[PDB]
């Protein structure tokens, strides 16, 4: 802002921490989901089988 | 042939027939045999791979 007293910039944390709550919230969706398996097929071969 | 198409899959994965032919003293025995199935022409012969 700029007034006959000047200059001046003051975030608005109302508004910034509503992107955070959206970002944070598709994070935990994604980090961490992984789901365990175990014993799969053999995925590599040294000899020919056909 | 058992198992054919693992053979058929394994040559086409390899794509090529290039063959050299190696020595075998096979004693005593009768080489380039022959059947009247296998014509070669005029003559009787046998696969060419096979002795």
């Amino acid at each position: 802002h700029q007034n006959s007293e000047g200059r001046g910039q003051a975030a608005d944390l109302k508004s910034t921490q509503a992107a955070i709550d959206q970002i944070n919230g598709k994070l935990n969706r994604l980090i961490g989901k992984t789901n365990e398996k175990f014993h799969q097929i053999e995925k590599e071969f040294s000899e020919v089988e056909g | 042939v058992p198992d054919y198409a693992s053979l058929r899959s394994l040559v086409a994965s390899s794509g090529t027939l290039e063959f050299n032919n190696e020595s075998f003293n096979w004693a005593g025995v009768t080489q380039n045999g022959t059947s009247s199935s296998c014509r070669r022409g005029s003559n009787s012969s046998f696969f060419s791979r096979l002795n």
